[PDB]
RNA sequence: UUGAACAGAGAGCAUUUCCGGCAGCAGAGAUUUCAGCUGU
């Protein structure tokens, strides 16, 4: 901690008081500092669910390669998390494997989706908007950051009605029609 | 009721102006300090890795060495830096040690020069200026021995016809010279060894025990009359120099090829011979060794003693010296290097801090004695820091973990093949005398120091 | 740390001081405390003359309150234990250390050297020797060291070989300053008293002379005279004639009025002969001084010197017996100076005259001598 | 060269249970002179001590302390002390876990809702205040106010100076008790699983994982003489743990019940441990003796601690209480609750406290102060108790004045001489000694020659053998327990020569019993087997 | 062994008292020639026991002058003479280290018991007190060292080209 | 290599030669300390 001498830095190598081999490399703090994820237990819960389809995809393919039951059941967890949207191409089984990530399940979230979709500038202003009330997917608000939103299920990502942000959209244009209150 | 809490008042820890330090309050409790074994064990552990990280002995090679390999070596006993070194080509050099450079070089002789020393020449006509000239003699194989003086600059006193002041000749060829400490005196040991004085040109008296010739010489350094000499028929004989005669002999199983007395004890020497060993002999008593320094895995060439007399260094046929404490018997220390082959002469520095090689290559080689030890002056914050690490590996010495750690060298393949080698053969002959030991009725238990003395004069009641 | 050493350094004293019982435990805590402090701020940084100072005259304060309270307690004036002289070796050691650091102020040097002395038969006067050695060494320049050193070992011993070695040592390094010309004049007189006493003493019960005292007078004009014309102008001479010849002329006032001061400090010591040995400095002014001060200027100094040898018999009481027999020697002085002066005629006549007035029935021969000199 | 006090400075030594070698005579010899001078010369320090210890007598007989009230304390002392004890009321997180770092500079509050505050209690700096919303329980500094690690809902996490999260531990899965060894570097974990962990806070590395097996760790103490674990469980059980051994060093069976607390003292002699049968007890750590057996306590004992200067302070809910000089090995040293009819043999509490809203969380005597800091449901209260400090400090192991560059320079240097997990054994001065197997004395290699001959010759001598002797009770011979402690089914030389060896053990005392019966008579030695020897 | 040190400088004269030599096989190596850097480690080498001020810068050039041609002063005389021990002239002399070996001649020539050095070790020495200078001194000299040193080489110089003002 | 007288250093080593005991008395410096004679 106070940048040792070359006696002591050859003499005790391995001590370091802030990166540890349990650590990963902090990996939790760098995915939750790229999508702005509030609770620290989220990347693990979500680990979870890629060890689970890691697992079952090596279990899977240490079957025989050409047996239907293998290959029905790739292809349709492959469909599945194509379909959420977690996976990004349904082609290849070993997306099973490799692309099969926490920051994949973490660009599904709400405030990601909200910022791809220019919806809100960077990702912890759409935390923020959410957080506030402004959004709603289908007709029901949606109050919490970590909400998973799937990919027919992205169509619906709007504002709520009587919004002031959608106000001052409609306004900037002036489209802003004041019958519907917006 | 009377009430009395800590008062700590600030005045006592904290001091008043900036520019002094802080207070320091100790309490001796054991209960306040409760690791006291782990932590100097500890201590004591990180001292031996330091010292193994610390150890860096090679100080540097002296001028650019000879043409033809170093076989002589010789310092004065007088001043700290200077050295006289002869090589295979006849070619001597006085060299000054501090910036490794020489003084002058000589093309003393034809053959090898095969002795050198150096001398206060007490002429009785001239006075010795031993303030601006240092004086070494040397003798070769050409039957000469030739005494030269070196202009040196050590003093600013004075302000001159260096070289080869005086000639002596024999008749046969000279194996080994040592200049007595007073009294204008020399030795050359050759097909026989004569004494001389520089006055007369013709050797004062012979003191031959037999008609079997002297490869090697040496004079005690306190109790100057007493000489010492190594003859090619294994043997090791005393002369004294009030009797004018030698004294007594012994003859061993291999040849001894140096001698070097001690200069803290005046009656004990070491004798370095052909067995890789070295053997620390009493004057008073031959009949055996009072040590024996095993460790070499080739024919020691070379020994000398530290001038503290407490440890000797041990230059060797196989490539590599080894530095001994005087009372083990086993090498505290290894030196080697890849350049340096055949290590034929040995001297430890007046210092007791450096050690001086030279090898067959050339050069002519500096060392230190300690290698974790660097030659700063130190403050007291340091030296009691390395005192204190010294007291702490003195005290776990034997612990398994940092006896692991300072044992270790790295030594050649060569040296750690012969040594193991080594070691499976002295396992198979302690094995098999163990057999025979089991089986016959009277065999005598000869001990490692009388087991290479085949015989002594003069026996001993 | 070292303030660690010089603290369990004050211990087996303090074991010995509640053995004996005369201090207690929690009294005697309070001292190492305070000692504490003391050796803390002593050998930390920024240390300063004034904690030596101030942990000296701790020191001297439990000394006293342990003598009071030995004689209160145990009715001895000494223990003979460690506790009577480790206190004085402690203030001892102070004054070693803080020389040792700071050997620039005089005053501490001068507190070591009063305590040395005054510690009486307890300390070694070779002890005192290797501190007067090492601050000469130090301090070579400054002369009242030089002064004190032989002060202490005559005044106090009586050691005229070594006495007269300082003082031939102090000449060689500054023989600049006319105060250690004059304090050498000075002893050299009061040996040669000293000697002569001795030898009127022994006489009364049952060759070497001021010459001494001379030749340390002439060397002294003349190397004085040689570094005052070496220390003004400076750097070079370069300076006309008239710059040189104003210079020697000021050397020769500069070394006259010190000869002067001479004479004026030498009538005192009357009890050798006192006339010889004034006599014999008159002599040595009265020469040529290379610069013409008879035959030139400095005539008011000729005047001067004039006046000092007619007075040179006449230095005597109003019983002016001397004056009655030889005032006809002032009477041809002031002849032989008014057959050559101009207004330095007038002017001796008159001076002469004021102080014969001024120095001298009584006032019958009093009338006798105002109409002698009138 | 006496000093009354030196037996705080001896040293113990091995012992059997003289010399003719003169280096040898001589070097112990000056060991010994060396050993006393340096046992004097250290104990002659306590001159050198600056401060006294703090106290409060009773000076009177109608003048008891234990109802001596702290105002009247806060009346009575400084305006420094009155000021250092502290009261901070935070009243909706939960009850406060208290810590404080191990010079008493740095204070550290849990809240059990989620308010952890790392601060300088004396001045008014707060350097971390982070409410981790889920339920912590317990936090401990590391080597420095700089690190401080938390027991959150389920994993410890690692905070630096500012309260930045610098580790989740994956493992330590759901810790209640953690402690720190300062001298080896190690955060020691032990909680709701039965499971204690040792992880190396330097390195980062996990130095051992050991089975409990005793259901979850109720209580959990340090020793700070020898760094063994002192973990109470459900059982009544204290054990003493070691991160070499995965079994414990020591089961000991305090109480009934659970353990609720356990303290040890600095000095490693003594432990209170508290258990919910309402029941102290002061146990000898060396010996593993009870001292004493405080049973019937109104009400369970929720918490110990012991002072640096051994006071023994006691929380049962409400109450503080503390006595002085219970940790004694005599029986007038038990700590009472009255005095009955005033007996001086019966040690009354040193000083009690109520405090009246609340149960208290936890004890923490305010290392080099007279105080003790108790956390309770509303927040931390420090307690001017007067005898409960080390009023000398060292200031080289750890100095409550330590500036910024020292506390890193001290740092870098407690983590080089840092200790290894390995030399944790019950007492610090077993690694410098030789094995307790490898003979006590040294051989000298004739008798290994002796021992290898006899190594030979064991047959034909059978000195591996049990010796031949009739009158032992057959029964319980000796050959015959060799016979049945082997395998009844193999058949070696060895076996063979013990068959021999018994058959003859059995005719002599055949024949021993013929003639103590009187049967036959003295030799008559077989006279025809004698001239058939022989063939 | 270095016994003593012998320091010319503007304000005077300076002897020192050498307490450890510095190492002489090792002279060249890294340590040891840093340590004449490093202040704290050459206060183990050297000590001052005198000091010799001038009369002024009168004295001070002429002493400049003879020190430059290699002469012994009588300043220099006084101070050598209450500092050095009467050692013997054939056996043992005491040692001076100088830094002018053409100085050292007229210092054997005034007392024949001193053996004078200026190799390298001696060099290294008067630079070590050359580079630390008035640290060395403890406060005892009138007069800033460079100021001093301004005024006698403008002294010098002006000497030895003989500069006239007229 | 020894001897002689001389000049010294404070840098070593003994031992019972005296003192660090008491007064009477004069002396010394700034009311405390300092310096010698006649006996205990």
């Amino acid at each position: 901690v106070r940048k040792l001498k070359h006696h002591e830095q050859k003499l005790l190598k391995k001590v370091d008081f802030l990166e540890w081999k349990q650590d990963q490399g902090h990996r939790d703090t760098q995915v939750m500092r790229t999508y702005h994820i509030q609770n620290r237990e989220d990347y693990h819960k979500y680990n979870r669910i890629c060890g689970d389809i890691r697992r079952l995809a090596n279990k899977l393919s240490l079957l025989p390669p050409t047996d239907p039951f293998r290959r029905k059941h790739e292809q349709l967890l492959l469909d599945k998390l194509y379909a959420m949207g977690v996976l990004t191409t349904k082609s290849k089984i070993s997306d099973l494997e490799n692309k099969v990530t926490v920051s994949a399940i973490c660009r599904r979230r709400l405030p990601v989706i909200m910022h791809r979709l220019k919806m809100a500038e960077t990702i912890q202003d759409a935390v923020k908007f959410i957080e506030q009330g402004h959004v709603r997917v289908g007709p029901n608000l949606i109050n919490d950051p970590a909400y998973l939103v799937t990919r027919n299920m992205e169509d619906y990502v709007t504002w709520v009605d009587n919004s002031k942000i959608k106000k001052t959209l409609l306004r900037y244009r002036n489209q802003i029609d004041d019958f519907d209150f917006s | 009721m009377k009430i009395k809490t800590i008062k700590r008042s600030a005045d006592d820890y904290v001091p008043v102006k900036s520019t002094q330090e802080s207070q320091m309050p100790r309490n001796l409790n054991p209960e306040l300090h409760p690791f006291e074994r782990a932590r100097e064990y500890t201590k004591a552990l990180n001292a031996t890795k330091l010292e193994r990280m610390f150890a860096k002995p090679f100080v540097g090679q002296l001028g650019y060495g000879h043409r033809d390999g170093v076989y002589a070596i010789a310092k004065n006993y007088g001043s700290l830096n200077k050295l006289a070194t002869g090589s295979a080509d006849g070619v001597i050099k006085y060299w000054n040690m501090s910036t490794r450079e020489e003084f002058v070089s000589f093309k003393a002789h034809y053959g090898l020069v095969t002795g050198l020393c150096v001398t206060q020449p007490r002429f009785h006509d001239k006075k010795p200026d031993l303030k601006s000239q240092n004086f070494m003699l040397s003798c070769s194989d050409d039957k000469t021995v030739k005494l030269w003086s070196i202009n040196v600059d050590d003093y600013s006193n004075k302000n001159n016809e260096e070289g080869l002041i005086r000639t002596f000749d024999g008749e046969s060829a000279f194996q080994g010279i040592d200049s007595h400490r007073e009294n204008s005196t020399f030795a050359t040991g050759g097909a026989k060894i004569h004494l001389w004085d520089v006055n007369r040109l013709k050797p004062v008296s012979d003191l031959s025990w037999g008609a079997d010739n002297i490869t090697s010489l040496k004079f005690n350094q306190n109790e100057t009359d007493i000489l010492a000499s190594t003859g090619s028929d294994n043997s090791i004989v005393l002369y004294d120099l009030r009797t004018n005669s030698p004294t007594q002999k012994i003859v061993q199983t291999m040849r001894t090829n140096a001698i070097c007395w001690n200069p803290m004890e005046a009656f004990n020497f070491v004798t370095a011979n052909e067995d890789h060993n070295a053997y620390y002999y009493d004057m008073r008593n031959l009949s055996r060794s009072l040590n024996v320094f095993k460790d070499h895995v080739s024919a020691v060439m070379d020994v000398d003693f530290s001038p503290t007399g407490d440890e000797i260094v041990t230059g060797s046929y196989d490539k590599s010296i080894r530095i001994y404490k005087t009372n083990h018997g086993h090498s505290r220390e290894i030196y080697h290097t890849k350049r340096m082959q055949h290590v034929f002469q040995v001297k430890y520095s007046m210092d007791s801090k450096y050690i001086i090689s030279g090898s067959d290559d050339g050069n002519v080689r500096l060392w230190r004695s300690k290698a974790w030890e660097r030659s700063n002056v130190k403050t007291t914050r340091e030296k009691n820091k390395l005192e204190y690490d010294e007291k702490l590996k003195e005290r776990f010495r034997h612990m398994p973990e940092i006896k692991r750690i300072s044992r270790h060298r790295h030594v050649p393949q060569v040296i750690k093949k012969a040594q193991e080698i080594k070691n499976i053969e002295l396992s198979s002959i302690k094995r098999r005398e163990a057999n025979e030991r089991r089986t016959r009725k009277d065999m005598p238990y000869i001990s490692e120091r009388k087991k290479q003395i085949v015989g002594t004069v003069h026996k001993y009641e | 740390s070292k303030t660690r050493y010089y603290l369990e350094q004050c211990i087996p004293e303090m074991d010995d001081l509640v053995e004996k019982g005369l201090f207690t435990k929690n009294e005697v805590s309070l001292i190492m405390k305070k000692r504490t402090d003391f050796e803390h701020r002593l050998n930390s940084r920024g240390s300063s003359i004034n904690d030596y100072i101030k942990y000296i005259n701790y020191e001297s304060n439990v000394n006293k309150l342990r003598a009071k309270r030995c004689k209160r307690i145990l009715q001895v004036k000494k223990t003979n234990s460690l506790s009577d002289w480790s206190i004085q070796q402690r203030i001892g050691f102070i004054y070693q250390r803080g020389t040792n650091k700071f050997p620039q102020d005089l005053k501490f040097w001068a507190m070591y050297l009063n305590y040395m002395k005054a510690r009486g038969n307890q300390t070694s006067y070779k002890k005192i020797h290797n501190i007067y050695n090492q601050l000469l060494k130090l301090h070579p320049t400054n002369v009242d060291i030089w002064i004190s050193c032989a002060k202490y070992e005559y005044e106090v011993h009586a050691n005229f070989k070594s006495c007269r070695n300082i003082f031939q040592n102090g000449l060689r390094f500054n023989p600049d300053v006319p105060k250690l010309w004059y304090e050498y004049v000075k002893f050299e007189l009061n040996f040669i008293t000293k000697l002569i006493n001795r030898r009127k003493v022994m006489g009364l019960i049952n060759a070497l002379r001021g010459d001494i005292a001379l030749t340390i007078f002439d060397v002294c004009m003349k190397t004085l005279g040689k570094h005052y014309i070496n220390k003004h102008k400076g750097y070079y001479a370069i300076s006309d004639s008239k710059m040189n010849i104003e210079l020697n002329k000021e050397t020769l006032n500069y070394l006259f009025s010190e000869s002067l001061r001479y004479i004026k400090l030498f009538d005192e010591f009357l009890d050798l002969e006192r006339d010889y040995l004034i006599n014999h400095v008159l002599q040595f002014w009265k020469n040529d001084m290379y610069d013409l001060s008879l035959r030139k200027d400095l005539p008011e100094l000729y005047l001067k010197t004039v006046m000092i040898d007619i007075t040179l018999n006449i230095r005597y009481m109003p019983v002016e017996k001397l004056d009655i027999d030889q005032l006809q020697l002032s009477v041809k002085k002031y002849f032989a100076y008014i057959s050559k002066l101009d207004s330095a005629s007038v002017k001796s006549l008159k001076n002469e005259y004021r102080s014969y007035l001024q120095d001298n029935a009584e006032d019958d021969p009093r009338y006798k001598i105002l109409d002698l000199i009138i | 060269k006496e000093r009354e006090n030196q037996n705080k400075f001896e040293r113990s030594t091995y012992t059997n249970n003289q010399t003719k070698d003169k280096k040898l005579r001589a070097g112990l010899k000056k060991i010994d002179e060396q050993y006393k001078k340096a046992v004097s010369s250290a104990a002659a320090t306590d001159y050198l001590l600056p401060e006294s210890n703090g106290y409060l007598e009773p000076e009177n007989e109608l003048e008891k302390t234990f109802k001596v009230q702290q105002s009247e304390i806060k009346s009575s002392v400084d305006v420094s002390t009155a000021n250092k004890a502290l009261d901070l009321s935070l009243k909706e997180f939960g009850p406060y876990h208290i810590k404080y770092a191990k010079n008493g500079t740095h204070l550290l509050i849990t809240g059990r809702k989620g308010h952890v505050a790392s601060m300088d209690w004396r001045k008014g700096q707060l350097r971390a205040e982070l409410f981790l919303n889920e339920t912590c329980h317990s936090a401990t500094y590391l080597q420095n106010e700089q690190y401080f690690a938390v027991a959150q809902k389920k994993y410890t996490f690692i905070y630096d100076h500012e309260g930045t999260e610098l580790h989740r531990l994956k493992q330590h899965i759901e810790a209640r008790h953690l402690d720190f060894l300062p001298y080896h570097y190690l955060l020691v974990t032990a909680g709701e699983t039965g499971w204690l962990k040792y992880h190396d806070v330097s390195t980062g590395q996990l130095v051992s994982e050991l089975r409990t097996k005793a259901g979850p760790t109720m209580a959990m103490a340090q020793n700070p003489w020898n760094a063994v674990m002192h973990l109470g469980h459900s059982n009544g059980t204290v054990s003493l743990w070691s991160p070499s051994m995965p079994e414990p060093l020591v089961k000991l069976l305090s109480a009934r019940g659970p353990v609720n607390s356990i303290a040890i003292d600095r000095s490693g002699y003594y432990m209170a441990t508290t258990g919910a049968d309402r029941s102290m007890k002061i146990w000898d750590i060396r010996n593993f003796k009870q001292l004493h057996s405080v049973e019937s306590l109104p009400t369970p004992g929720t918490n110990v601690s012991i002072s640096d200067t051994g006071l023994l302070a006691l929380s049962r809910g409400p109450h503080v209480t503390l006595w002085k000089d219970a940790l004694k090995l005599s029986g007038d040293s038990k700590p009472c609750f009255g005095s009955m009819g005033g007996n001086p043999h019966r040690n009354t509490p040193y000083m009690s406290h109520l405090f009246a809203g609340n149960k208290v969380e936890n004890l923490g005597f305010v290392p080099f102060e007279d105080l003790l800091g108790v956390g309770h449901q509303t927040g931390i209260t420090n307690l001017i108790v007067p005898g409960a400090g080390e009023a000398n400090y060292d200031a080289l192991e750890l100095n409550p004045f330590e500036t910024k560059k020292q506390r890193q320079e001290q740092e870098v240097r407690t983590l080089l001489n840092k200790l290894p997990a390995d030399t944790i054994t019950l007492d610090p001065n077993s690694i410098g000694s030789v094995d307790k197997r490898s003979s006590t004395i040294r051989l000298n290699a004739k008798d290994l020659a002796q021992t290898t001959m006899d190594a030979n010759n064991k047959a034909k001598t059978n000195s591996d053998i049990p010796d031949v002797k009739p009158d032992v009770k057959g029964k319980n011979s000796g050959l015959r327990s060799f016979l049945r402690k082997k395998t009844q089914n193999v058949i070696d030389e060895r076996k063979l020569r013990v068959q021999k060896q018994l058959d003859k053990e059995k005719n002599i005392r055949k024949r021993n019993h013929q003639i103590k019966q009187g049967l036959i008579s003295e030799d008559h030695k077989d006279v025809i087997e004698e001239a058939l020897s022989r063939f | 062994p270095i016994e003593y040190l012998l320091f010319e400088e503007p304000t005077g004269y300076a002897v020192f008292k050498v307490k450890l030599q510095q190492d002489d096989i090792g002279s060249r190596l890294k340590e040891v020639q840093e340590q004449i850097n490093d202040f704290g480690a050459f206060t183990k080498l050297i000590e001052l026991v005198s000091f010799a001020p001038f009369k002024g810068a009168a004295e001070a050039l002429e002493n400049a002058n003879d020190i430059s041609e290699g002469l012994v002063s009588e300043s220099l005389k006084a101070i050598l003479d209450l500092n050095l021990p009467k050692a013997s002239s054939k056996k043992k002399n005491i040692t001076l280290a100088i830094s002018d070996k053409n100085l050292g001649p007229s210092i054997k020539e005034e007392f024949p018991y001193v053996d004078c050095i200026s190799n390298e070790l001696a060099q290294d020495l008067i630079r070590g007190v050359r580079l630390h200078g008035e640290k060395l001194f403890k406060g005892l000299q009138s007069g800033d060292l460079e100021r001093a040193q301004l005024g006698l080489g403008h002294a010098y110089s002006r000497a030895k080209v003989k500069f006239s003002v007229q």
